[PDB]
């Protein structure tokens, strides 16, 4: 019900705004279920929050929307204090960038990245985001590595469309290569298969002439 | 010609059935061509009957040496064979699809009959043997052809098998490779029994526009899923039980070797000695290129998915 | 090392386009200290029992060098040194015996890395042909684990794709036929 919800306060996003709004997004902040931040940004009331006085909160939405549990660490004298929800949310959203890039996350990463001092707590946080569809994977705890098969995305600065069009012609130049060395391959066992049946076809010429010779 | 197959010629047909080369000769019949279509007709039945035994008829001519089959068809079987034999109002649908078939075009008449061995293999059981030894009797030109549902999915190549009988008192040759197969303990004892009874055709294709079109459709359609791992040959039984009967094979011959070079004289000897050998090579071979193939099939697909970029 | 190849080739091919049949003393001295370069201890062997004995009576050099590849056979690294830094070599022989050291290094670096877990620092003191307390500084600087109470030391031991689908294409053309 999260994407219903979040369609709702876009509704009313559309109408009322200001510290409702401010509000509003905080409690989106605060209700689990949202991952996606991204529709909410889209929105021409948030734009009006830019050139409002208040900044705290959108600087807050913003970094939900692009920035990690880090960024928000060095941000604690300019966003608003969060709840124990907002927290969770955002170490889920940074799970998520740290399983984006790598597949397989060491335990001494996690307790780096997130603040992580207790490792039971870890493997809390762990199994509430994969329990909540976030991430897909599972955990090696002799080696302490967390490996995540699946995970959720994220949203991108407009600037990440170049990086998505570079990878998606590099997939199609690759693809276009194996192609090209398949038929190159067919080429080859056509022409092998040629050069036994030349092999064949003078085999029985000479055999035809000798008989004929006897 | 793709096709050429496809032409009947009714009077060649009347031809070798009036000249009977097969009475000259047990070993006549050495090859078994099966058309797409009765394949796929054949194992679908089969598979339906699942882990029941069904059987049918298959339609089809001579050509020399190889016995070719096109069709196929299912016989009312009211209670699961209450009455003898899986046949019941047998010839009723049988005569009626034959007539309707002269009517429709389908010229092509009984080469055969195929049954289903579910979970157990291909071969000739005891009661198969009488059936097959029956056929040969009234319709020479008959092929007793055996298929395994259950073989199909496991090994993943569908399991099939085509088999003509010896007539009753004539004794096989020496040469004869005979593949390993796994048999179940409860029917083991009766295949031991008769195994040395009948003997294995050759099953072969001849690719066609009937495969081209088949082959293609549902190839794309259900393999875009291309992984399913890449070998299904990974489970030992097959492969190994293969190598074991090479191994079994070899060492015979060596045993004949052996015994055979005291004896100054016997062309027969280096004659069956140099085929079984060369029936083992063949053999391996075809075994290295299928591994091959499986082999080529996975490094390039693992390669272009894992690290293309 | 692939100019020195490029020289022991030249020299070779000298060797046996040889107008009167004998080489002059710096080829003889290149090719014997080539062949002491690459351990190539059989061909300087029998290179050695090539050259007539009048060369040798009027080049007490090649006897030197000659002495030198005998040390390199018994491999007492602390002979092998001493003799190669004793006798002066020419500037024909200098650069390449100086290479020779050098070669000589890296093998009994190497040779000590693989069959010593632990090793005498006096003893790899004179594999290597240092004394022993810039060696430790050498190899930890590698590295490596050294005992001060027991003066022993530790070392540390440290297909493209067309060629793959040429391979198993050969293997299909192989078995096709
Ligand atoms: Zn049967």
């Amino acid at each position: 019900p999260s994407s219903n919800l979040l369609e709702q306060f876009i509704l009313l996003a559309k109408g009322t705004s200001g510290s409702a709004l401010t509000a509003l997004i905080s409690q989106v902040l605060e209700a689990p279920g949202v991952y996606v931040f991204g529709e909410l940004l889209e929105l021409a009331n948030v734009q009006e929050l830019a050139e409002g006085a208040n900044a705290a909160y959108l600087q807050l939405l913003n970094l939900f929307a692009y920035g990690t549990y880090p960024d928000y660490i060095a941000n604690k004298e300019s966003l608003p204090e969060l709840s124990t929800a907002q927290q969770n949310k955002l170490k889920h959203l940074t799970i998520v960038s740290l399983a984006s890039r790598m597949k397989c996350i060491p335990y001494s990463v996690l307790l780096k990245d997130l603040e992580m001092r207790n490792l039971r707590e870890l493997e809390d946080l762990i199994i509430e985001a994969v329990y909540t569809d976030i991430i897909q994977g599972k955990l090696d705890q002799r080696n302490q590595l967390l490996e995540v098969d699946f995970c959720i995305g994220r949203d991108i600065r407009k600037k990440d469309i170049n990086n998505i069009v570079k990878t998606l012609h590099e997939w199609c130049d690759g693809c276009e290569a194996v192609l090209l060395g398949i038929e190159q391959q067919v080429l080859r066992a056509n022409q092998y298969k040629e050069n036994h049946n030349r092999t064949q076809q003078q085999v029985e010429a000479e055999v035809t002439n000798i008989k004929k010779t006897l | 010609s793709i096709d050429e197959i496809y032409k009947y010629d009714k009077k060649q047909q009347q031809e070798i059935l009036a000249a009977k080369p097969w009475t000259k000769d047990h070993h006549y019949f050495k090859y078994c061509k099966i058309s797409a279509l009765a394949l796929l007709k054949m194992v679908m039945h089969a598979r339906s009957g699942g882990n029941l035994e069904v059987m049918g008829l298959m339609l089809g001519k001579v050509d020399g040496e190889t016995m070719i089959i096109m069709d196929s068809f299912a016989l009312p079987v009211e209670g699961t064979e209450t009455r003898v034999n899986a046949q019941a109002a047998a010839y009723e649908y049988m005569a009626a699809y034959i007539e309707n078939a002269k009517q429709v075009g389908r010229l092509e008449n009984a080469i055969g009959w195929y049954a289903s061995h579910p979970g157990y293999g291909c071969w000739l059981s005891g009661i198969d043997v009488s059936t097959q030894m029956l056929n040969q009797q009234f319709q020479e030109p008959f092929v007793a052809v055996v298929i395994d549902p259950t073989r199909t999915i496991s090994a993943g190549k569908v399991n099939l098998g085509a088999f003509r009988t010896y007539p009753k008192g004539y004794k096989p040759p020496d040469e004869g490779p005979s593949e390993y197969q796994t048999i179940p303990l409860n029917k083991i004892e009766d295949f031991g029994v008769h195994c040395k009874q009948y003997y294995a055709l050759e099953v072969s294709y001849f690719k066609s526009s009937l495969d081209r079109k088949l082959l293609e459709l549902l190839w794309n359609k259900y393999w875009v899923n291309t992984l399913s791992s890449s070998s299904l040959l990974t489970n030992a039984d097959y492969t190994t039980g293969q190598v074991f009967d090479l191994s079994e094979k070899l060492e015979q011959s060596e045993a004949q070797l052996g015994r055979g070079s005291f004896m100054l004289g016997l062309e027969t000897h280096d004659r069956k000695s140099e085929d079984k050998l060369a029936k083992a090579t063949r053999d391996s071979c075809k075994t290295t290129i299928e591994a091959i193939h499986g082999l080529m099939s996975q490094v390039i697909k693992d390669k272009l998915f894992n690290q293309i970029n | 090392a692939f100019s020195f190849k490029k020289l022991l080739d030249q020299c070779e091919n000298q060797e046996l386009e040889a107008p009167g049949g004998i080489a002059t003393p710096p080829v003889y001295g290149q090719l014997l200290a080539l062949y002491l370069l690459h351990n190539d201890m059989n061909n300087a062997r029998y290179l050695w029992k090539r050259i007539p004995p009048a060369i040798k009576s009027a080049n007490s050099e090649l006897g030197g060098i000659w002495s030198v590849g005998q040390r390199i056979w018994q491999r007492d690294f602390p002979g092998i040194y001493t003799t190669i830094n004793a006798h002066q070599w020419s500037e024909t022989v200098q650069p390449i015996m100086e290479a020779l050291r050098d070669a000589t290094r890296r093998r009994a670096f190497a040779l000590v890395s693989q069959a010593y877990t632990s090793i005498i620092a006096d003893d790899f003191a004179a594999f290597v042909g240092l004394p022993v307390e810039e060696a430790v500084k050498g190899i930890l600087e590698q590295g490596w684990q050294a005992d001060s109470t027991t003066r022993m030391v530790l070392p540390r031991k440290p297909i493209p794709n067309e060629q793959q689908l040429a391979r198993l294409t050969d293997y299909v053309a192989f078995l096709e036929n």
